[PDB]
């Protein structure tokens, strides 16, 4: 019965579990690029979001360093 | 593929998704044939140049999701709060201290992204809390130093990012919202809090 983080419905297909969330597989995407994700793509945490790498390295140096710091 | 190609094939086979990610864009308008793709509904325009958006917005009557992630953008035109199907708003990572007349006009918005700009409380619209569908609201990396009562209006909010903002307190009416699973408060200036939200985790505070 889990709904969808995304589009907000019960998902019919497979569950994607992450960040204490639920995703349909073809609504699991990078929350700054909207790129399609799967948990086997490298992506970090931002607000309990997911981030792709490629996006997270366009991030401000000073918000790179406190995320990391922490 | 070029930016005409990327409109021109949008328009010929139909397709819903625009992804002008990091395509060095610094004006909407300079996005040949852009404005007249009225059938889409998710435009991604993250990672450009821009400092604007035109309210020729407006004309992308359908959109669902409208990404602006990580650009320089410092005023929006009123006509951002007109999209009635808007669902997913992302505006992190821009220069804003100020939203439009009327942004909480927004009828649909479920995901709302302010995330590192220069807002506060009196950043906020009049009827930004008209905006009760919202689902998740992002406001972390800005500079709140009040959380209106009024966000007790969004009652179907299930996240609430208030990281690293200014906040020396946090309003009984957070109690209110039933349906809250994420409240990050993490990077504040919380102190003591009202006994309405209980024993709330005050760890990491600046
Ligand atoms: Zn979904
Ligand atoms: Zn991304």
């Amino acid at each position: 019965g889990d709904v969808c983080f995304h589009c907000n419905r019960v998902i019919e297909g497979d569950v994607v579990s992450a960040l204490n969330k639920a995703w349909c597989v073809n609504c699991f995407a990078c929350s700054t690029c909207n790129t399609k994700l799967t948990l086997k793509n490298k992506f970090v945490e931002f607000d309990m979001k997911p981030v792709c790498k490629k996006c997270y390295e366009k991030f401000p140096l000073e918000l790179k360093k406190r995320l990391k710091k922490l | 593929k070029s930016l005409k190609k990327l409109v021109e094939e949008s328009r010929e086979k139909n397709q819903p998704e625009v992804d002008m990610s990091d395509r060095g864009i610094s004006n909407m308008l300079d996005v040949n044939g852009l404005f007249t793709l009225s059938h889409i509904t998710q435009l991604v325009l993250s990672h450009n140049k821009l400092t604007m958006v035109p309210p020729n917005i407006a004309e992308l009557k359908n959109l669902e999701v409208l990404n602006f992630f990580n650009n320089q953008i410092e005023e929006l035109p009123t006509q951002i709060s007109s999209l009635q199907k808007l669902k997913h708003l992302n505006l992190g990572m821009n220069r804003l201290n100020t939203l439009p007349r009327g942004f909480g006009s927004l009828p649909a918005l479920e995901v709302l992204d302010l995330t590192y700009n220069n807002l506060s409380e009196n950043s906020l619209p009049g009827n930004f809390f008209y905006l009760t569908t919202l689902r998740a609201l992002y406001l972390s990396d800005n500079d709140f130093e009040i959380l209106p009562p009024d966000i007790g209006k969004l009652t179907k909010l299930q996240i609430l990012s208030l990281r690293d903002n200014d906040l020396i307190s946090l309003p009984k009416e957070i109690g209110e919202l039933t349906q809250l699973k994420e409240l990050h408060i993490q990077g504040n200036r919380l102190t003591v809090l009202p006994p309405e939200l209980g024993n709330l985790d005050l760890t990491g505070q600046k």
